[PDB]
């Protein structure tokens, strides 16, 4: 195994130089036909991220459909679906590939849309943070005038089923809003993403894309002046579950952090001195941010200054 | 949790002059004819890193001007190469070259605009060219290539910002299009496409800063969005977007160095995106841009927004307004 693997690299790059060599000849001379989808898949497999080749794939299919009868013109979709699958398999982190794929559906006349949810299902149980295929998965919910309900409902399963959730919270944020449009998030509905996201953070304590998209919904409700009484009751409640937790898991940062963002949402004043006390547990435990953790301490300091001045 | 543990030998020194000869040796290979679908963008990394260590000199001015010339097309857009269609992303890395060259007029400048004004959108948004993807990217492409040949004018600028504020996201960030999660790259566009469409006011400062912050991991690298390997070009892409928001002090500067540093190959020289792995020009640029940002002595000061020598720019008169 020493000059075998690179020596027949010196082959397989002598075919993608002959086969792209061939596609520019053919492209060149007008010869939109099959023969350049057969040069361009042996090529795209192997380097998807090279775009001018999809430009011909498309040119090709563009003339072709023109020639063609319905029935060949379909054929030749179909033929067009499983080659972007194959692609997508081996590579599927390529721009290109994605959006011929949204290219050849936006087109079609009868688009299986179903079928496009499905293969986003399945992209996402191998990868659940592929941004292409999330990405992908938004456009066909949109083409298909699928509801934020369904979507919402997808969001929840996936959350529950494992870890690596940043980007199913990220849909949830923009999801949600759609639910109740707005021209800011209703109580109710925040206090059950409160519940949903505090299972999670217990649940998996080190996942950091619980606790983001919890500082989140910390500011999406009406501020602490006009705090229900439910909402005073279940952020004090969240407090101290923090706080059990921070027990547990002493070097957990995530979780010194939200009971400072904790205590602001309920009361700045009435808890200055522990918001001070955690700063300094905080830093301990996470120095790199001390930068970060300090002039965000001097905002609420200041925060803090404007609130006591308006003392009559 | 997901980090390299760098190991206790690897490089903590500068190695410029290994680098300067990496690149100028670069391209005379398996990887290079791979490559040749982005090969406008890796002759800029290539000259913008040989001039941020004063080694412009030693790459091919008149070489290079006459491929620039042949790679653009008759609708005024440039390919990454010849016989190569031309693209967004490539136009972008022409104007940078010439104008790093200040040599604009190799190329027909009317032509571009009227390239990069043709791929906007109703709602603002630049394809990346006629074949209609979009993405934020190319937001950055139009308005960076724009500005650097003044006609920033020539595009629907209130539009263009309305499309990019529309994918800002409830962490701060910016994504791809509306509704995308964020993620380093698009962040680093969107501030700069803020920074030179004057529109920082709009970018939550402290909230974003946050988020950009915690991708540096215990090794000191930075990752790219959560959970993810951390890596030395997103040390750019997150460095350069906390720099124009004006919050670059919010990571820990030394070990992000010692990182990037740990990133060089002392046998080949270039950098690679992790430490030991191998090399390439690309992350050569964005290891070296990084040094630079984070006050590097021998090498030149950076834009974080054209990711090119500040002295260019100055040279130019291009200088957006960052946070501070
Ligand atoms: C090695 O596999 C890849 C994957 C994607 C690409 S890319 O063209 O779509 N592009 C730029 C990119 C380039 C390189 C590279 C190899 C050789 C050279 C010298 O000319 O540059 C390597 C990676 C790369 N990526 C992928 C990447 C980088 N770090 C982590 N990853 C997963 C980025 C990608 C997107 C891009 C960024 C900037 C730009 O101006 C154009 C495209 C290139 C190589
Ligand atoms: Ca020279
Ligand atoms: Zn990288």
């Amino acid at each position: 195994q020493a000059e075998a693997k690179r020596l027949e690299r010196e082959q397989k790059l002598k075919l993608y130089q002959s086969a792209t060599q061939a596609v520019f000849q053919k492209r060149q001379a007008g010869e939109l036909d099959e023969s350049v989808l057969e040069l361009t898949s042996q090529i795209l497999g192997a380097n998807p991220d090279f775009a001018t080749l999809w430009n011909c794939r498309r040119e090709v299919l563009q003339h072709l459909e023109t020639e063609k009868s319905p029935e060949e013109s379909a054929a030749l979709v179909k033929a067009e679906l499983g080659f972007l699958e194959s692609c997508l398999r081996v590579n599927p982190k390529s721009y290109g590939t994605w959006h011929h794929r949204c290219w050849l559906l936006s087109r079609l006349p009868e688009p299986n849309w179903a079928r496009e949810l499905e293969l986003c299902a399945r992209f996402l149980e191998a990868d659940e943070r592929n941004f292409h295929c999330w990405d992908y998965r938004r456009f066909v919910a949109a083409q298909a005038a699928v509801a934020p309900a369904e979507e919402l409902a997808f969001t929840d399963s996936l959350i529950t089923r494992n870890f690596s959730n940043y980007s199913s919270w990220h849909y949830r944020s923009c999801l949600l809003p759609q639910l109740h449009p707005q021209p800011r998030l209703p109580e109710n509905v925040l206090l059950k993403e409160l519940e949903l996201v505090q299972n999670a953070f217990f649940t998996d304590p080190n996942d950091q894309s619980a606790w983001f998209y919890h500082r989140w919904l910390l500011g999406a409700g009406s501020g602490r002046c006009e705090l229900s009484v439910e909402k005073s009751t279940v952020l004090q409640s969240e407090l101290e579950s923090c706080k059990e937790l921070q027990e547990l898991e002493p070097e957990n940062k995530w979780c010194l952090l939200t009971i400072i963002l904790l205590m602001r949402a309920l009361d700045p004043l009435l808890y200055e001195k522990e918001t001070l006390q955690y700063f300094s547990t905080l830093k301990a435990v996470d120095p790199m941010r001390a930068a970060y953790l300090d002039d965000l301490r001097s905002k609420f300091l200041l925060e803090n200054s404007v609130l006591k001045m308006e003392y009559a | 949790q997901k980090d390299v543990t760098i190991k206790s030998d690897a490089p903590d020194t500068l190695l410029l002059e290994k680098h300067a000869d990496y690149i100028a040796s670069y391209g005379s290979d398996y990887e290079y004819c791979m490559s040749e679908y982005l090969r406008m963008s890796g002759v800029y990394w290539g000259l913008t890193v040989m001039d941020l260590m004063g080694q412009l000199h030693r790459m091919n001015k008149e070489e290079i001007l006459v491929f620039i010339k042949s790679c653009q097309h008759e609708c005024g857009g440039v390919s990454a190469s010849i016989g190569h269609d031309p693209h967004l992303l490539y136009t972008l890395s022409a104007v940078q070259i010439l104008t790093l060259y200040d040599s604009i007029h190799v190329i027909n400048v009317d032509k571009v605009v009227a390239y990069v004004q043709s791929l906007q959108k109703e709602d603002g948004s630049f394809a990346g060219d006629i074949w209609g993807e979009i993405d934020t990217r190319f937001s950055f492409c139009a308005v960076a290539t724009l500005a650097l040949l003044g006609k920033l004018d020539a595009i629907n600028v209130e539009k263009a910002i309305e499309f990019v504020l529309s994918c800002m996201n409830f962490d701060g960030g910016f994504g791809c299009r509306p509704g995308s999660e964020s993620h380093a790259g698009q962040i680093y566009c969107c501030t700069g496409f803020l920074a030179i469409t004057s529109q920082l006011h709009q970018v939550n400062s402290d909230l974003l800063g946050w988020w950009l912050c915690e991708r540096q991991l215990p090794s000191g690298g930075l990752n790219g969005r959560p959970e993810k390997l951390p890596d030395v070009c997103y040390s750019w892409w997150v460095l350069a977007s906390l720099k124009i928001i004006g919050r670059l002090h919010w990571i820990d500067r030394e070990k992000l160095r010692s990182f990037i540093l740990a990133c060089q190959d002392e046998e080949t020289g270039g950098f690679a995106d992790r430490p030991g792995d191998m090399v390439d020009p690309f992350h050569t640029l964005f290891g070296i841009a990084g040094l630079s940002l984070l006050g590097e002595e021998q090498i030149k000061p950076v834009s974080p927004v054209f990711c090119m020598p500040e002295e260019v720019l100055q040279r130019v008169n291009v200088q957006p307004e960052l946070v501070s």
